[PDB]
């Protein structure tokens, strides 16, 4: 059986989002892409390090925003502005939120050497698309 | 509004053609409508063209150890849309290019611009 | 006869200045320094000041850890080179008793070190 | 003929390739000095990330407490129990 | 006050406003003056134009809002400015 | 949380003022209950306030026609106009003979180094050069591999030097020295 | 000296204002150098000391002619054409290659 | 702090081959030009045969950029088969769809 990115039906009590719910064969038919970088088209050179920085970014934001990221980020990349757009929860205090935003802003601008912008979006609870 | 008309005559760009490559036809034709309306109110001449899409298809194994007979196949859709500009100035050219490259889309956009400055022989 | 016009020249700034003059201030929106989430809105001036000082706190957070560990970041990827993204070195690299080291720690603003080696 | 050979020579001198008639076995040396070798290519010497800046920066940030990685949390707890009993 | 505000809107005198505390004092006393001797329609227009886009008003400014609305006898606006204060 | 500017916001409000920059979705700022998603069987498309698909859409909510109209009201300063060089291709060929390819390849990331972007290639017309008879014979005999017969276009390629301006210099230098060596009569032309 | 740079930095601090717009964020990023220079030529910086097209491909001046009938001079013609057709290397590494061959040939 | 000793051995190969590329380039041009005398090429044969056997681009194995796997690597992202499948199936990789033609 295929279980690349398909969450299995447990008993009918399992909160799941659109992205975890949808299967990899709906990747451009229903889902879309979580990272928008230009490396993967016909003519381009640096897509490999685009990908390695992509996975670096995902693991780093998850490690530095502990237990508050609802689902996976949107890692947009245009020109030299990186965009980390987030779906962060409403548990920790906004002073902590702004502190970590500035911390991440500056370090990622500094590590990848460009304008790096984090745009948070606050959500009360982790959203459920269906119960499986 | 600093302007500074300085010294030397125009670089005389004829046919600045913009090939916009994308993963997404909706991004490509929304950007087409954007560029066409911007060029229309600029007064420069715009023409539309659709170069055919290229699909980069390739094959990988599905299991980690055995089972070559069951393979997965991945694809890339690289769609091209051409916005050729004829009869546009050098100053109009780099201001229009500056605008459309500020509002260039993300990873679903590349803007390959072909500039034909004319000049005199020497 | 060709009336070929001379090319008027600008900087990198005037186009975006005219764009801001197009976007005059939004009478209903908060200042852009804060975010756009209703939970992240400052409600009072004290809350806005606390948010801003927390943000400047995080700015010098990264500045401190970066200047403490410049080795992890010496790899530049951006071209052209950005010296204000290059590390600032605060330690004196010149160790012998010399006037070059004197100018060095004078530039590094180390008062006691400059006095002691003078 | 001879005229075509010396027109090829004249075009070679005009454009910048080798003037005198030379075989492929040294025309290849000209291509070797016209391209880069296998080791000097940017993808060849930047194929790997250095991993040391990455891993040691995450190490430093975690033990500064600015980074929380559950894999290292797992190894800390498991080695705590393993030194407790082993 | 209007002539100084016009001088402010000329050019980069909005940059010459300066820090946040000076800006808060600026717009607070300006809007106190507006509520003190302007008519209620343009006080409400300045209210929606300045608050909260320019600044965060104070409690003294709140009680002056109430005094201005009581003078104008426009007590139908009380719930809206109340929800804004909350 | 707070009641948002979506319903605080009222009609006839300036939208270039609302969204200056290309920004991600921000549903509280968006005054539009936009719904994404493949719906569930007995349900509707998923709502606005938290959609990562709304977020992943490239978001051309910073550009509408009246905004672009006002943007280029500002941007209309930065242009001259053309002379009467005419839409006629033969007329502009008569006025300005040579034609040159000199491009850029816009990437997106840390660095803007696309080396192939220094490609430069020159096309010129013999009928606009107007000064070649046994010189044009000598010209063709020099550049055999170019000069397709059906159109009188000469195309000389340069991708040998790293910078675009010196590639243009190689193009014009090759043109003038091919011209001068064509007009330089050689002593063995007669024994053809 | 430090009084005029101190006056400059204190003037900067007293004319430092909140960003208040994303276009002004782009303005400050252009001023610092974070944002790319636009319209971009794929050759921002990278002057290569004003080489200007003859030092890259015409290497007679660094060729320093030997008896030109020799196979050593033929090798010089071959390597000169190769270094002319290099676009990734510049004149400085071209002439240090040339000098490396000169040194080795003089050693032998 | 590398993935394994094989990956660290490979990055040793890359770094010091990139250092010792130029001399090898000069002397293998001196191999495969047919102008010089044979003994004058034999001394050059001695110098490259003495040049170390870790900088020659014959030991360069294009392993996967995340996790060391020699065979089964796509060059365009330096990724292995199943790691590329994992990532382009979770959907963090733009433009890769499932090929259904
Ligand atoms: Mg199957």
């Amino acid at each position: 059986k295929n279980r690349a990115a398909r969450v299995r039906v447990s008993k009918g009590d399992k909160p799941v989002t659109y992205e975890e719910a949808h299967a990899p064969h709906y990747i451009a038919h229903r889902k879309g892409w979580l990272s928008l970088h230009t490396g993967n088209l016909d003519g381009e050179d640096h897509a490999a390090e685009r990908t390695v920085e992509d996975v670096f970014l995902r693991k780093f934001m998850w490690g530095t925003f502990p237990g508050c990221l609802a689902d996976q980020l949107v890692l947009k990349r245009r020109g030299n502005q990186l965009e980390i757009c987030a779906v962060v929860l409403r548990q920790l205090s906004p002073h902590k939120y702004y502190f970590l935003v500035g911390y991440s802003e500056t370090l990622l601008s500094y590590f990848y050497k460009c304008p790096v912008r984090l745009h948070l979006q606050t959500v009360p609870s982790k959203v459920v698309y269906k119960y499986l | 509004p600093v302007v500074t008309i300085s010294d030397e005559p125009d670089i005389l760009y004829k046919r600045l053609s913009v090939l916009v490559k994308g993963h997404d036809k909706a991004v490509l034709d929304s950007y087409e409508y954007f560029a066409v309306l911007a060029a229309k109110e600029l007064g420069i001449s715009i023409k539309v063209h659709e170069p055919p899409r290229k699909i980069e298809r390739f094959t990988l194994l599905q299991s980690v150890h055995i089972y070559k007979k069951h393979r997965v196949q991945y694809e890339m859709r690289t769609l091209y849309r051409c916005l050729e500009l004829e009869h546009l100035t050098g100053s109009t050219a780099d201001v229009y290019l500056e605008y459309i490259q500020r509002n260039l889309p993300e990873g679903v956009a590349m803007e390959v611009t072909k500039t034909q400055l004319e000049q005199l022989p020497e | 006869e060709v009336v070929i016009p001379k090319k008027k020249t600008w900087d990198k700034v005037a186009v975006l200045q005219a764009l801001a003059s197009t976007v005059n201030r939004d009478t209903t929106a908060v200042p852009y320094v804060f975010q756009d989430d209703p939970y992240l809105m400052p409600a009072s001036s004290l809350e806005s000041r606390s948010f801003l000082l927390a943000k400047k706190s995080g700015e010098n957070v990264a500045k401190f850890i970066i200047n403490s560990y410049p080795k992890y970041f010496q790899k530049d990827i951006a071209e052209p080179h950005i010296p204000c993204l290059m590390p600032e070195y605060f330690e004196p690299q010149i160790k012998d008793i010399s006037e070059a080291a004197l100018k060095e720690r004078i530039e590094l603003r180390k008062v006691k070190a400059s006095v002691d080696m003078f | 003929s001879e005229y075509a050979f010396r027109m090829s020579r004249l075009s070679a001198r005009l454009f910048g390739e080798v003037t005198r008639p030379t075989n492929s076995k040294s025309m290849k040396v000209v291509k070797l000095f016209s391209e880069l070798p296998l080791a000097k290519k940017k993808e060849t010497y930047d194929w790997y990330p250095n991993h040391h800046t990455y891993a040691e920066l995450m190490q430093t940030l975690r033990f500064l407490g600015l980074y929380r990685d559950e894999h290292q949390d797992f190894m800390d707890e498991q080695k705590r129990l393993k030194k407790l009993r082993g | 006050a209007y002539q100084v505000h016009g001088l402010l809107k000329t050019g980069d005198n909005w940059k010459f406003i300066g820090p946040d505390q000076h800006r808060n004092f600026y717009y607070s006393k300006f809007f106190d003056l507006i509520c003190l001797m302007e008519q209620i329609d343009v006080t409400l227009k300045w209210y929606e134009d300045l608050i909260p886009s320019a600044y965060f008003p104070h409690s003294q400014t709140m009680i002056h809002l109430l005094q201005a609305l009581d003078v104008a006898n426009r007590l139908e606006v009380i719930p809206k400015i109340w929800k804004d204060s909350k | 949380a707070l009641p948002p500017r979506t319903e605080k916001m009222a009609v006839d409000q300036d939208w270039p003022s609302v969204y200056p920059v290309a920004a991600p979705f921000k549903p509280s700022a968006v005054p539009l209950p936009v719904r994404m998603g493949y719906p569930v069987k007995k349900g509707v498309p998923m709502a606005k306030e938290g959609n990562l698909e709304l977020l992943k859409i490239p978001n051309f909510l910073h550009l509408t026609p009246v905004a672009i109209k006002k943007h280029c009201e500002a941007l209309k300063d930065f242009c001259t106009e053309w002379p009467a060089a005419l839409d006629s291709d033969e007329k502009c060929e008569k006025h300005f003979p040579i034609e040159i390819d000199s491009t850029d390849y816009v990437s997106s990331g840390p660095s803007v180094r696309n080396p192939r972007a220094r490609v430069v290639v020159l096309r010129v017309k013999l009928s606009s050069l107007n000064l070649d008879d046994h010189a044009k014979k000598k010209l063709i005999k020099l550049v055999g591999e170019r000069y397709c017969k059906t159109t009188d276009v000469l195309t000389i390629k340069t991708d040998r030097c790293p910078l675009r301006r010196q590639n243009y210099d190689y193009a014009v230098y090759l043109l003038t020295v091919l011209y001068h060596e064509s007009w330089n009569t050689e002593e063995w032309e007669k024994s053809k | 000296s430090l009084w005029d740079v101190e006056f400059a930095k204190q003037l900067a601090t007293v004319n430092e204002q909140p960003l208040q717009n994303g276009f002004e964020e782009l303005i400050q990023w252009t001023k610092e150098g974070k944002l790319w220079e636009f319209p971009i030529n794929n050759e921002a910086g990278f002057d290569d000391d004003g080489s200007e097209f003859h030092e890259h491909i015409f290497l007679e001046k660094h060729l320093e002619s030997f008896p030109k009938q020799g196979p050593i001079r033929h090798f010089m013609e071959l390597v000169t054409c190769g270094l002319s057709k290099n676009p990734y290397l510049s004149v400085k590494q071209k002439v240090e290659h040339i000098e490396w061959f000169r040194n080795y040939f003089n050693e032998k | 702090h590398y993935v394994d000793w094989r990956m660290w051995r490979d990055v040793k190969r890359r770094k010091m081959a990139y250092e010792y590329a130029d001399e090898r380039l000069r002397i293998n041009s001196l191999r495969k030009n047919t102008i010089l005398p044979k003994i004058l090429q034999d001394v050059a044969d001695e110098e490259i045969a003495a040049l170390p056997r870790d900088s020659c681009p014959v030991r360069i194995r294009n392993r996967c950029v995340m996790t060391s796997r020699p065979r089964g690597v796509k060059r365009r992202w330096r990724l292995s088969r199943i790691v590329f499948r994992h990532l382009a199936d979770h959907g963090q990789l733009s433009g890769i769809q499932r090929a259904t033609w």
